[PDB]
This record gives C-alpha cells, structure tokens and sequence, in this order.
C-alpha cells in the first residue's frame, strides 16, 4: 500500500534524465523561434534541450578559441605579414619626416609641438 | 593563536595556512555546485536563452559563469580591508610615543636624558598635543572595530548565506505523507489513556 | 611607455566614480527603507532582509571596479 | 447585505474613485461599517415608527 | 452618464442640513495626511475625515447655517457623476464650542494596545479643537 | 487649433464603412482636402489583424503586438468613430441606418466592408480552433486568446504524424496568396522526415474547393500547380471542408462537382476562414451575383447610385484582393469622391495593380504582381526558385513590414508612392 | 492616528470617533451629548442562560478590538 | 601608435561608468522594492521575483561593457 | 591619420555611456513595475508584458549605439 | 616619476567626487527619515537608528576612496 | 615638478564639488523637512533636531574635503 501514501502533488514535474518534460520550450528559450533553419532544427533535434546544448558548447568554445589562437600564432603571417611590413616602413617614414619638421631645442626634445598644425 | 606560540618558529603558522585553506575550499564550493547541477548548470544560473545562435548565447553564458565566481572572489577584498585596517592600528600603537619623561627613576641616561630637547609643537603639551594623539588613537581603533566587525559579517553573509539562497532551494511538494495518517490512527488507540489524563 | 603609465594611473582614479554613486544609491535605498518602515513597520524583517541584500549587490560592483582598476594598472 | 469577506474582495477592485488620503487597506474596512450601519440604522427607524 | 455643474449633500443621522445644494463654491477639510479642497469637477475619490473642521463657501447666504462647523467624524464620497456627499456623525457651529469644558471625568484610560491609540486620538482632537476656536 | 468634428449628427457629406481600408482612406481624405469636410466612420470589429504578415507571424518573426491592431488607430482623431454595423442602406434617400437604429444621412458613401468571416460555415470549426491543444488551425486568431497563447505557431512544428489537410474555401475568400503556407511547411516537413521527427506514413493534401488557386492571374496559378507537383504535393479540387468533429478527429469533406461527401481522419488541419455575403448589401440591390459590389473597374464608382463607391475585398474587381491593391484603390476613391463633392469629373482610374508575396520556402519568397489583365510587371514571379536575392526580399517583408503598419494607421507613412 | 489605530489595533472607525469625542463630550452642546449614547442588552438565548448589558461602548463592550 | 594605445587603456577605464550607474540603479530598484513591499507585503513572491529579473538586465549591461572594453583594448 | 584613428577608438568607448543610462533606466522601469504591482497585483501578466516591452525598446538604443560604434570605428 | 607623480596627485583629487555624492545621499536619506517620521512617529527610535546606520554605509565609500587615493598616490 | 605644483592647485579646486552637492543635499533635506512638518506638526521639535543633525553630517564631508585639499595642496 505504498501508493496509498504516495502524494500526487509530486506530479507537478515529469523528471527524466534530470530534465522536466513539462517545460514549454515552444514559448520560452532558444527553441521558441520557429524561423530556425535546417541546421538549427537538426541541432536541437539531437539534444532536445537548450540547457544540454549550452552546457556542451561551453567546453567546445574553449577548444575552438584555444585552437584558433594557436593557428593564429603558428600560422597567421600568411595574411597579415604584409600589413606588418607596411606599418614598419610607415612607422619609419613618419619618424623621418618628424625630425625634418620639428623644433628641437639645445637638447633633442620636441618642446614646441604646438608651433603649428603640421607639427602637432 | 596564543596556545600555538611554542609549536613552531612562527606564532602565526596555523593562521597563515588557514587563510589558504579558507581560500581554496571556498573556491571549490561553487565548482562542486556546478558539477552537482550537471550539464544544465548554465540554465541554473542564467535561465533560458533568447537567441537561436549558440555562439551568441555562448558569450552570455561565459559571463554568467564568470559572475558566478566574481560574487565569491570579489568578497576577499573585504578581508584585505580588515587586514590593512588592522595593520594601520598596530603601526600607530607600536610607534606611539614613550620617553624617559614617563619613566620612574630612569637609568637610560644616554637616551635624551642629558640632552637639550626642545620642539616646535604647541605648548601645554599634556593639555593640547598629548590628548590629540589619544583622540586619533580612539579613531583608529573605532574605525578598525567598525570595519572588522562589519566586513566579517558581510563576508559570511554573502559568500555562504546569500550565495546559497540564490542557487539552491527546498521544494514544498512532498512524495509521501504516511506520518500524518499513522498519528491519527495511533491517537485513537491511546484515547483511553488520555482520558485518564496520563 | 611613460605616457601609458600616466594613463594607467589616471584610469585607476576613475574607479572612484562608482564609489561616489554607490554612496548616493545607499542614501536612496535607506530613505525608501524608512518610508517603507513608517508605512508598515509590522513587516520590518522582510523589508529589512531585502535591504542588505540589495546593498550587498551594490558594493559588489564597487569592488569589481577596483579589480579592473588594478588590472589595467598592471595588465 | 453581503458579508465582510465578500465586501473586501469586492472593494479592492475599486479604481475609479481614488482612495489615497486613507489608504485602501483602511478605507475598505471603514466604508464597510458605513455600508452596514447605514442599513441597520435605517431599519430601526422604520420598525420603531411602525 | 453625466450630471450638471455639481450637487452637494450634507447629512447627519439626527438631521439633514442640505439634501442637495448648488450655491456653494468650494469645500475644504482636513484629512489624516493633509487638508483637501473639493469643488466643481473634482474627480472621483473617497475620503474619511477625522473630527476636524469643515468650511464651505456659500454664494448666497443659507439660513441657520454659518458655513463653519466642527464635525466628530464622517465619510466623504465623490461619485462618478460629479457629486460629493458628506456624512458626519454630528455637526455644530464654532459659536457653540463652549471651550474649556474638556477633561471632565473621561481622562482615565486603560494601558493596552487599543487604549494607547484611544488616548492618542483623544489628545489629537483636543489640540485640534483648541486651534479650531482661533 | 482645429477641433474634433462632432459624431452626434443627423447627416454628413462623406461616410466610410470600414476601418482597415476605410480608415486609411479617411485619414488620407482629410489631408488631401485639409479638413474642409466632416466625415464619419462606422466599423463592426474592434481589432484588425495584419494578415499580410500572417506567415511571418506563424514563424514568430512578428510579435503579437505588431500583428494585432485596434480599429481606432487607423482612424484619425478629428473624425469620430463608432463600432456599430449598418443595419440597412437606402441609396434612394442617401442615408444609413445602424444596428441601434439612428438614421444618418450622407452625400458620398465609401464601402470597405470586405469579406466577412463566417466560422459557422464549418460546424465545430471555431470550437476546435479555440482549443489550445487540438490540431485544428485556421488563418486568423480568435479574440479569446491572450498574449500567452501561441497555438498558431504549432501548425508546422507539431505535425509529428497523421493525415494533414490544408483546406481552401469557395471563392470569393480572403487571403488568396498572403495565407498560402503550403510551401514553407513542405520545406520544414522535408527536414522532419530526414531525422525522424515526422513519421514516414503521413499524408498532406491540399483540399481546394475551387478549380484554380489564383483566379485572376493564370501565370501565378500555373506556377503554383507547377511547383506543387515538382515538390510532390497532392491536391483535390472541387472539394470543400464541411464539418469538423473535435472528439474523434473526423473531417467531413464534400465534392461540389459530384455532390459526394466523405469522412477522413485528420491530425493537423488548416483551413482559410470562409467568407459570407452580407444580406443588407443584397437587399439594397448593390451586389451582383457572388455578393460583391457592382462598381466600375476603373473609377470604382458604383454602376447606379453614382454617389456611392466601393473598394477593398467587397468590390467586384478582376484582380487579386490584396492589400497593396488597396493602396491604389484608396488613392482613387479619395480623388473621385473629392471630385463628386465639387461637381468636377473623375480623372482617377484604377489599373488593377495588386502585389502580394508568395513564400516559396522557409526564408524565400517571390512577389505576385499583376494588373487587371493578369499581365505581370518586372517583379512577377522573379527569384522564385530561391537564392540570395529571394532571401533578402523575405527578411525585408518579415522584419520590416509589421513595423510599418503602425505608420499606415497613424499617417506618418502613406502608400508606396 | 485613524489608520494605525485600526491596523495595529482592532479599533473600528466609529469607536475611534467615540473615543475622539469622549474627551470633549462636555464641551459639545447637550444636543450632541444625548446623541452619543449606547445602551442595549444582549442575551445568549436559552430560557435564561445569559443577560449582557452593553453600556460602556468605548472599551471591548460594543466595538471589540485586538488591543483589549 | 603609442597614443592610440594610451587611448585604448583610457576607453577601458570608461567602462567603470556603468558600474557607477549600476550601483545607483540597483539602490533605486531595491528602494522601491522596500516601499512596494510595505504597501502590500502579502505578495513578496511576485515582487521579489521581478526584482532579481530586473537586476539581471541591469548587470547584464554592466558586463556587456566590460566585454566591449577588453575587446577594444586588444582589437 | 593616427589622430583620427585615436578619435575612432575614443568614440568606440563613448558607446558605453548609454549602457550606463540603460542600466539606470532599467532599475527605474522595474522599480515602477514592482510598485505598480504591489498596488494592484491583479494585472501581473499585463504589467509584466508592458515592462519587458519597454525594456526591449531600450536594448534597441543600446544595440543602435554599438552599431554606430563599429561603423564609425571602420568608416 | 615626476611626470607620473603629477597625474598621481591629480587622481587623488578624484577621491573628492564620492565626498560630493556622499553628501547628496545624506541630504536625501535624512529627508526620507524626516517625512517617514511624521507619517509614523510611534517608531521614532527605530527610524533614527536606521538613519545613522545608513549613513555609516555612506562614509564607507568615503574612507575607501581616500584609502585607495593615498595608496595609488604612493603605490 | 612645476606641473606637479600646478595639478595640486588644480585638485584644490576640485574640493568645490562636494560644496556643490552639499548645497543641493541641504535644500533637499529641508525640502522634506517642510513637507514632513506639515504632515505631523505635533513633533516639530523632533523633526527640526533631525534636520540640523543631518546637515551637520553634510558639513563633515565639507571639512573633510577642504582638509584633503589643503593637505594635497601642501603635501
Ligand atoms: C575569415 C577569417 C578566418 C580565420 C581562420 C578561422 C579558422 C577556423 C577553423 C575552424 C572552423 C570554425 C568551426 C566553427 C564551429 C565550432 C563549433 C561551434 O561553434 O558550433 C557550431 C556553430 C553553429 O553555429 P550557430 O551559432 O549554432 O548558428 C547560428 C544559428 O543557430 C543559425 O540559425 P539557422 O540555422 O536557423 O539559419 C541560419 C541562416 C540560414 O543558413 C543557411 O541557409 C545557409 C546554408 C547554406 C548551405 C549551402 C551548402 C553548400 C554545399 C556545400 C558545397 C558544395 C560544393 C559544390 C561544388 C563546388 C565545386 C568546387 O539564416 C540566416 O539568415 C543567418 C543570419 C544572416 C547571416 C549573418 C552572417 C553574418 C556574417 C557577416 C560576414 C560578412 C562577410 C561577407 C564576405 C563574403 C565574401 C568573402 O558553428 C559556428 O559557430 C560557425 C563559426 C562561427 C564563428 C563566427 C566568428 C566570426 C564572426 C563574424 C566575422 C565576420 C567576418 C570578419 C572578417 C571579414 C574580413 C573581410
Ligand atoms: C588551466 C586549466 C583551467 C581550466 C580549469 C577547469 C577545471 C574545472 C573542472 C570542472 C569539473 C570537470 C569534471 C566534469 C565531470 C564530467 C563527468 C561526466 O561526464 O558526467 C556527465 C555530466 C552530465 O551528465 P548529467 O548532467 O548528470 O545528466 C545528463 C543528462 O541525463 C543527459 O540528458 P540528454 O541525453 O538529453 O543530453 C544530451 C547530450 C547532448 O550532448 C550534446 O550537446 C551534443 C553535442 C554534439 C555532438 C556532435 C554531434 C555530431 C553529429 C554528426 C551527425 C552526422 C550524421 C550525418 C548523417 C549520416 C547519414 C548516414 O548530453 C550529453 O549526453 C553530454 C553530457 C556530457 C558532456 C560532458 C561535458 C564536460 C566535458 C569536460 C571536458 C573537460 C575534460 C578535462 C577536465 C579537467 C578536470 C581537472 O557532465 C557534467 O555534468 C558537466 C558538469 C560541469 C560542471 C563544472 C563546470 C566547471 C567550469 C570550469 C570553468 C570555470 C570558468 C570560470 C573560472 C573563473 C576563475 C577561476
Ligand atoms: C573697568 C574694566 C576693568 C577690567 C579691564 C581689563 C580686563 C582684562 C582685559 C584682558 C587683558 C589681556 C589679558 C593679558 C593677561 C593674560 C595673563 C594670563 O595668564 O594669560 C595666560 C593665557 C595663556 O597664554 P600664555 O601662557 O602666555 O601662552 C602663550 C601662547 O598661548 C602660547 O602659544 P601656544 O599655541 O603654544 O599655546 C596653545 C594655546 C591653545 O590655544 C588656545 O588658546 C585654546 C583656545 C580654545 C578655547 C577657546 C574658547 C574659550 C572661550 C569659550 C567660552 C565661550 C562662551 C560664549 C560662547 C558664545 C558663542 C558665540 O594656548 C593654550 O594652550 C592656553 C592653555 C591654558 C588655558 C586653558 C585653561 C583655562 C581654564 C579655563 C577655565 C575657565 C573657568 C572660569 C574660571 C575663571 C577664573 C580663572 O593667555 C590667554 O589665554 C589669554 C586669554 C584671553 C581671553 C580670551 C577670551 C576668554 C573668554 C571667556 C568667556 C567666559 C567667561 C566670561 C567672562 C565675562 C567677563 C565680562
Ligand atoms: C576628555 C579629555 C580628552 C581625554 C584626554 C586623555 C589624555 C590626557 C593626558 C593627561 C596627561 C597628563 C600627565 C602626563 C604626564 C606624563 C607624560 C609626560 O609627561 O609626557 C611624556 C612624553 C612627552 O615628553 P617630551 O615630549 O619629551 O617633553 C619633554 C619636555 N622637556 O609623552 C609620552 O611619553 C606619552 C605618555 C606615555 C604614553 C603611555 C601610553 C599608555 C597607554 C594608554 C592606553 C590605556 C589602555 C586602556 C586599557
Ligand atoms: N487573409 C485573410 O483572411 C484576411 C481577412 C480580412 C482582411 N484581410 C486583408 O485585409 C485587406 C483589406 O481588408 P478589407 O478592407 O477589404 O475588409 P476587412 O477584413 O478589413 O473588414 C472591413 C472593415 O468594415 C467592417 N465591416 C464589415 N461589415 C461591416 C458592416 N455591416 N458594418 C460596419 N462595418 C463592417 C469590418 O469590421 C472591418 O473593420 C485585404 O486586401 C486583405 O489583404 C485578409
């Protein structure tokens, strides 16, 4: 007679795999939008819940961020080395132009940069 | 810590270890709480998402997980205040004025006893200057008591009390209620004894 | 180099801005407590327990700023 | 006449006639007396005259 | 749906002073929080007046009424149809105040939670009536 | 400065019957004349659902606030309004009697009563549409639903199995092309069969009471029937839904051609609400045949009773009864009506332009543009097979159209031109 | 205070006006004094069980309260 | 170059402005919660729920800026 | 060049100013929603919906500001 | 050193900002205490203690700033 | 060096900010005291004492500020 002493007020939830099945995922959460495409539908279809998906992407994110950070260290010069060489000579061209037009006192200090707009 | 003075070469040995024990085990309490939640731990913190993009929510979930810990670690700045405020008082007391002019029959004749010692402070020293040093003393210690007594409460009332009030709870629903009905049947079995008024 | 240092310290001063607003937000919070208390003092405990909770969150951000403050000053 | 319990639950819905000088929690119970005493006081006179 | 300019009704369980009047121009009374003023087009609202003074301006002089009274307590309701009704326990004029006749045997009170407010109110009205005479 | 005109009058010079399009014209009629005339408006329903964004609404690309609009908003503040339907119309006397009974006179009458929805044509339909769980769906939301009910968005999602029926009533009906969602459901249901969410033994057939989908445009209807077969959808013509049993999920269909009725089990039923002709327009001798107003195809003026006009859906016009078609029908009525009050001629002619999007995919569409003679413009059936071009046009209509119907009712933004 | 007198104590509004005028009944004319009078009888109704006389009218006699 | 970096570290300091308004904004929300509670303390549940929810959106903007800060500081 | 570049990143920081006011504006909105609820909690769903709606409009400005930021940062 | 020291002392001036907001928070707090006292004077001592109590939370930020001020002024 | 002296005198000016907020805080304090007195004039003396007391706390920030100013001006 254990069911005689069972309280039906525990039926407020249907817990299965640490998840309540009586959750309105159609009106709340990432699953509410019905304009999701083939990829997002197949993604939720696998996990059935946003709480489980967000949990896995939490760790998969560090994996991707820690990887692209490595590829950008190992590789990366393939696409930005030109902008670095560009800014290198550019940083020398403007420096060379500064020494030409700048007031240097008896010591090598630009004490009057506000002499004109070009000096600033 | 007085009773631990001879147990080592550092009187504060047991205290320097405990501050570390106190830090690591408080640091693991939130970590074990997320492990207890499971893979849904992010819904326990932030709730349901808003956007269909997992990359978008991934950023809002990292904040909630950071905020989850900042609520804890940011409270250790309270311990920094209690220490800094406690050290400033020790520095004022350890450096407080004590001279041969307050000693009875001093033999330290080489410590300013046989020298001409004037100053450029206010006169009526014991009526003007010396009380002011005691006035500041009372401020340093009252400011210390109010700080250490207050930061002590706020630390435990936020790290443990409030932190667990936000992420944990107790259910009002029950699954079994067989005590209520057995007590009723038991009370009818003892009806005759109660009639005698025990 | 020396300039960014002068800026690093300058930013550290800005951290005292929430320290200012936190004081104002307190006077406002405690003002509501008094009026709320004078309105219905029988329910003090509830009104009160919610007060400190709010305040805890208030100065928490204040400490948070100091964190970023020393960070940018040394990172 | 409706009882006190039914009157209060009905009076809380009052929104067209503002009650802020005395707050609604006090006004609801006060005007209840007026509502009840008015009928009683009027009934006694009619019966006493009869 | 709507009513004319205004109508006021001042009634007392033992006498009716104004079943319906339109000559009055303004009404002012003292509530628990502060003094209010009810006149034409006053929106709907309820009020409860403690035993304070009630002054009402008359465009044309009304017989037997002075326009300045001290009530022992009453209810006020401003209906939706631009109508206000004042119902007080009793009413009298200031000229019949007969001041200095207070505290003539009813000073004794009981030390309880209810007797506390009882004495509190009694003292509040005494200070009020004394000022009302001025 | 200006004072609101009076509504408690015995007669006016202009009278609008309708708030969806009859309100947009009035608000446009005043600004064209600068308020030299006192016009009255009388609608029947308080709410105007934006059916032009019905499909983005079912996709929850449009919140319920941006899809539900009151009739008062379409009407301006200067013009009075009253939610009482006309009980009868007497053109010989130039007056209009309301349900209450107050006789009102007029000099020019504009009718925008459109097609009135009649849920009673299908027994048990409304009661099943209002149930928050039953799989019976419709084209509009009942007025009993609150802001927390989103059953409309579960037609495509909750189709795990069973027999599905998309029913189309007998022409004339409202929502010819703006309520055809059998191309988005196919793409969404093609995915469900891929990962098993939708059982493989399911049936979806389009029950079209009429013989053709688009009556006044052969190019569009030929494209639809061509695309439906390419997708693999089945259709049944001359069959109209008749009754719906909410207990056992039985749908009673009837083939008007053969008069043979059948009973079919359903698990996901969608139907476009059927219309119904109003008798007060037939008793006055204004409609013709089907029940639409008998008006000129160019000037929109009624054949007889030259002081009366008609536009919207109630008008008998050889074109698609869309909303953009209404944008060009209000500019004509405000012109001609402006000329009748001044005795001038009618120089405004309606070309029969109508523009409505056809959603060919979950996030793709193509515009069905055609004039009176079914001739399409540069936009007619372009980028129909999907692509980047159709994808952008879809986002422009879903995320940028419902926010525009607020201005149309206010007056900040007029028609396209 | 009329509001707290009812909240923290079960004092009805009518009883408050009575306690209010209680201290000024003599100041008011005799016309009003005769009005401020309550005297009746309450019986718990068996043949002769109880006979209660309600004459105080200020304490927990006519308008009971929580404080009393 | 060096100055652009000096401005970057400065923009990072500006992030402590919402931190200030968040404290004041928090004191206000909890100030009303007290009064709102004293007016009708029977509904602690609903009011309290709305408090933290509102607080969430408030702090959400706080950390959003902090994220924006480190972004501009390294990007 | 670098000067204009310095102003670009500088404006990018200024976008955190509405973020501060958005935080304060949120506390005020919910503080009223709380008081508005304690007054008449019968309209939870109504008041609640009107609340989040207004909040949604606020994020429009917030996102609008950030959008303006990156735009001016690269254009 | 001397260059950074100049901005150090300038930052120390920033600590006078909470000194301003703390004053305003005080003026507002005692205002609520006074008006609230009038509405329910029966609990005067209760309100009074909470008033000064709230004020203690104000000088908290004050001393915190000055502490942080002299700190960065020398650290 | 010379600039360090210039920023010192500049900071000394910053002390006038609490002087400004203290004025507004005082007006607000007396503003509530007026309305508070009208609500319950029976305790005018109590309200009055609390009014000046709060103001005394305001001048504390003032003396605290100028004190810091004159200090940083000479230290
Ligand atoms: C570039 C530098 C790279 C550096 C190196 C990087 C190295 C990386 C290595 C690793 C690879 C990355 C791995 C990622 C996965 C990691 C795990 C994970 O995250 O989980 C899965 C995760 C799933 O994503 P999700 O968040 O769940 O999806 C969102 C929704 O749920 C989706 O909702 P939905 O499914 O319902 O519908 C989605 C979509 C509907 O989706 C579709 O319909 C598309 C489906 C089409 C399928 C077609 C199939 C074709 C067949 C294949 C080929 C056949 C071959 C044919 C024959 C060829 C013969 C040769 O609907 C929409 O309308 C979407 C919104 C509109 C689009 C917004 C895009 C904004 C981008 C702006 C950039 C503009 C640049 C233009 C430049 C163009 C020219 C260069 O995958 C990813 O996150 C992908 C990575 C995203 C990272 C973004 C970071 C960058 C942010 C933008 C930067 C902008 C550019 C800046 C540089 C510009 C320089 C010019
Ligand atoms: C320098 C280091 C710094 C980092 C320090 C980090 C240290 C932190 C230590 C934390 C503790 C780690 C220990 C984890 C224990 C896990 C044990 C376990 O496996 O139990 C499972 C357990 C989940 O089980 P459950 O929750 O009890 O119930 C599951 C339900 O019943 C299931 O219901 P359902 O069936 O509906 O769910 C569906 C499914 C959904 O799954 C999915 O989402 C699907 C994903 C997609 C899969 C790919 C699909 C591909 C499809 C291809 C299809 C192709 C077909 C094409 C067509 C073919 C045609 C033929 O869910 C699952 O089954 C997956 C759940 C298990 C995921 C495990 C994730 C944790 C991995 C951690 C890796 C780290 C390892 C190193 C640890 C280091 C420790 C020293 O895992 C957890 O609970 C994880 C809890 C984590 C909480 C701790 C978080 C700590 C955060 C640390 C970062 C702090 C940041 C802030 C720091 C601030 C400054 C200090
Ligand atoms: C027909 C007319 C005939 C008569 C006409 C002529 C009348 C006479 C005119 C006077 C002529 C000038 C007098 C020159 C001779 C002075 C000889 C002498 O022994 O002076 C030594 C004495 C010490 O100087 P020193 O030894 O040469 O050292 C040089 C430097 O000080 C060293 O520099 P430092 O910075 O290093 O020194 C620190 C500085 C520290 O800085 C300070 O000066 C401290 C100042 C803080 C207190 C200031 C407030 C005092 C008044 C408060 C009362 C206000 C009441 C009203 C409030 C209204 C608010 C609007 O000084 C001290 O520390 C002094 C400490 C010793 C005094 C403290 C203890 C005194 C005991 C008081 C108990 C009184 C109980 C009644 C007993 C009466 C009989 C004895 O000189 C003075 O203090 C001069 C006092 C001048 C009086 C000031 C006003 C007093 C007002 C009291 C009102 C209450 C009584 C009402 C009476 C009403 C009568 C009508
Ligand atoms: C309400 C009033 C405010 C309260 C004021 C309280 C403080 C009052 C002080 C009264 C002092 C009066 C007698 C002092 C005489 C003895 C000390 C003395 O003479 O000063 C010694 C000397 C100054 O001498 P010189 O500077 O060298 O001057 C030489 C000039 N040729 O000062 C001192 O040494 C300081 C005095 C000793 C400090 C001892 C500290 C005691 C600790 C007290 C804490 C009590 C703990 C309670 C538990
Ligand atoms: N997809 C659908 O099911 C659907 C339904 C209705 C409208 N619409 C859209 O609305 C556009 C224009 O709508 P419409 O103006 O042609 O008609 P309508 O649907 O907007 O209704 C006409 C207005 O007049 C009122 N009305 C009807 N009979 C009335 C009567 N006897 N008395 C008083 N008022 C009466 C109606 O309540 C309404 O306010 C259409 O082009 C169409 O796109 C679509």
């Amino acid at each position: 007679m254990w069911y005689k002493y069972f309280s039906k007020q525990s039926w407020n939830l249907r817990v299965w795999r640490k998840a309540n099945l009586k959750y309105n995922q159609d009106d709340f959460g990432m699953t509410q939008p019905k304009y999701i495409a083939r990829f997002g539908d197949f993604r939720f279809r696998l996990v059935r819940t946003e709480g489980a998906l967000r949990g896995c992407m939490f760790f998969v994110g560090f994996g991707c961020f820690s990887i692209i950070n490595y590829l950008y260290g190992r590789y990366g010069y393939i696409i930005n080395e030109s902008s670095q060489k560009r800014a290198a000579q550019d940083l020398l061209d403007n420096d060379m132009a500064a020494d030409k037009i700048l007031f240097k006192n008896r010591v090598g200090a630009p004490t009057r940069p506000l002499r004109s707009l070009d000096d600033m | 810590h007085g009773w631990t003075s001879m147990l080592s070469h550092a009187v504060l040995l047991l205290s320097c270890y405990s501050i570390i024990i106190m830090f690591l085990f408080i640091l693991g309490m939130p970590t074990l709480l997320l492990y207890d939640f499971g893979i849904f731990f992010l819904a326990y913190l932030k709730g349901a998402g808003k956007y269909i993009s997992s990359v978008a929510e991934m950023m809002f979930d990292y904040t909630a997980c950071l905020v989850f810990y900042i609520r804890i670690l940011a409270q250790w700045i309270r311990v920094v205040l209690m220490v800094v405020t406690f050290i400033s008082l020790s520095h004022y007391v350890s450096d407080f004025d004590i001279t041969n002019s307050a000693l009875i029959g001093s033999e330290n004749q080489s410590d300013s006893m046989n020298e001409l010692n004037t100053n450029f402070s206010m006169t009526y020293y014991i009526l003007t200057v010396l009380p002011g040093k005691f006035i500041y003393w009372i401020y340093e210690i009252l400011h210390t008591f109010f700080v250490v007594c207050s930061q002590f409460v706020a630390f435990f009332a936020i790290v443990f009390w409030l932190f667990l009030f936000l992420y944990t709870f107790f259910i009002i629903e029950k699954h079994e209620d067989f005590f209520s009905k057995k007590r009723e049947e038991r009370k009818k079995k003892l009806k005759e004894l109660w009639n005698l008024k025990n | 180099m020396l300039l960014v240092k002068a800026v690093k310290v300058l930013v550290m001063g800005g951290c005292m801005l929430p320290i200012a607003f936190g004081a104002l937000g307190t006077g406002v919070l405690f003002a509501g407590f008094n009026v709320a208390l004078s309105r219905n003092p029988e329910e003090t405990e509830s009104l009160f327990n919610n007060t400190l909770m709010g305040f805890a969150l208030i100065e928490t951000f204040i400490f948070m700023s100091i964190g970023l403050g020393f960070f940018v000053l040394f990172a | 006449l409706l009882p006190r319990a039914q009157f209060l639950n009905l009076f809380k819905y009052v929104t067209r006639h503002e009650a802020v000088e005395p707050e609604l929690e006090y006004s609801k119970n006060y005007f209840f007396e007026l509502y009840m005493a008015s009928s009683v006081y009027n009934a006694l006179l009619n019966s006493s005259a009869s | 749906t709507k009513k004319q300019k205004m109508e006021v009704t001042l009634r007392t369980p033992y006498k009716e002073y104004l079943a319906n009047f339109d000559g009055f121009s303004r009404i002012t009374a003292k509530t628990n929080e502060a003094s209010l003023v009810i006149q034409n087009k006053t929106p709907a609202s309820l009020y409860v007046l403690p035993p304070g003074p009630l002054k009402i301006r008359f465009t044309s002089e009304v017989k037997n009424v002075s326009g300045d009274f001290l009530h022992t307590g009453g209810w006020v309701i401003v209906h939706a149809d631009n109508t206000c009704e004042i119902n007080v326990m009793d009413l009298f004029d200031r000229k019949e105040v007969r001041a200095d006749q207070f505290e003539k045997g009813n000073i004794q009170d009981l030390d309880t939670l209810a007797g506390k407010y009882a004495a509190k109110s009694r003292k509040s009205t005494v200070r009020l009536f004394t000022k009302a005479t001025t | 400065k200006r004072k609101k005109t009076s509504g408690d009058l015995d007669n006016y010079d202009v009278l609008f019957v309708g708030a969806n399009l009859g309100g947009i014209c009035s608000n446009h009629f005043d600004k064209d004349t600068h308020g030299k005339y006192k016009c009255f408006v009388s609608f029947d329903q308080p709410i105007n659902q934006i059916y032009s964004v019905r499909i983005p609404y079912e996709q929850q690309r449009v919140r319920k606030s941006e899809y539900i609009h009151f009739s008062k908003k379409s009407i301006n503040q200067f013009t009075p309004s009253e939610m009482l339907a006309v009980k009868e119309i007497l053109p010989e006397q130039n007056a209009v009697v309301l349900s209450s009974g107050r006789r009102i006179g007029y000099n020019q009458l504009v009718l925008a009563t459109g097609l009135k929805h009649d849920f009673s044509q299908i027994k048990g339909f409304y009661e099943a549409l209002e149930h928050p769980e039953h799989p019976v769906y419709a084209n509009r939301d009942p007025e009993t639903w609150r802001s927390a009910q989103h059953k409309y968005s579960k037609y495509i999602s909750n189709f795990k199995s069973g027999d599905g029926y998309f029913c189309i009533p007998e022409y004339p009906y409202a929502g010819e092309v703006e309520c055809f969602n059998f191309f988005v459901s196919d793409e969404v249901w093609k995915w469900a069969q891929h990962h098993g969410a939708l059982s493989p033994k399911h049936t979806f057939t389009i029950v079209n009471a009429n013989e053709k989908f688009v009556h006044y445009c052969d190019s569009a209807d030929a494209f639809i029937k061509e695309r439906l077969e390419k997708r693999g959808i089945r259709v049944e013509y001359n069959t109209k839904l008749l009754e719906v049993h909410q207990d056992g999920q039985k749908a009673t269909f009837i083939n008007t051609k053969t008069g043979e009725k059948s009973v079919r089990d359903y698990n996901n039923l969608y139907s476009i609400v059927p219309s119904k002709r109003q008798e007060f327009l037939d008793k006055a001798g204004l409609t013709n045949g089907n029940g639409l107003l008998n008006v000129d195809h160019q000037t929109l003026q009624h054949k007889k009773y030259k002081n009366i006009f008609g536009l919207g859906d109630a008008a008998d016009l050889p074109t698609t009864k869309t909303f953009w078609a209404g944008w060009y029908q209000i500019a004509v009525v405000r012109n001609n009506v402006k000329r009748n009050l001044q005795g001038q001629t009618l120089n405004a002619h309606y070309d029969g332009f109508s523009k409505v999007p056809l959603f060919t995919g979950h996030q793709t569409l193509t515009y069905v543009a055609h004039s009176y003679g079914g001739v399409g413009n540069w936009q007619h059936l372009k980028h129909n097979n999907g692509g980047i071009l159709a994808w952008m046009r879809y986002r422009s209509w879903a995320k940028g159209m419902a926010k525009k119907f607020q201005d149309f009712y206010n007056g900040a933004r007029l028609g396209p031109p | 205070c009329i509001e707290f007198a009812f909240k923290k104590a079960g004092i009805p509004i009518v009883r408050n006006f009575l306690h209010s005028t209680e201290g000024v009944i003599y100041g008011l004319p005799q016309r009003v004094q005769r009005n401020l009078a309550i005297n009746y009888t309450v019986k718990q109704y068996k043949e002769g069980k109880a006979v209660s006389a309600k004459t105080i009218k200020t304490l927990q006699e006519a308008f009971p309260s929580k404080g009393d």
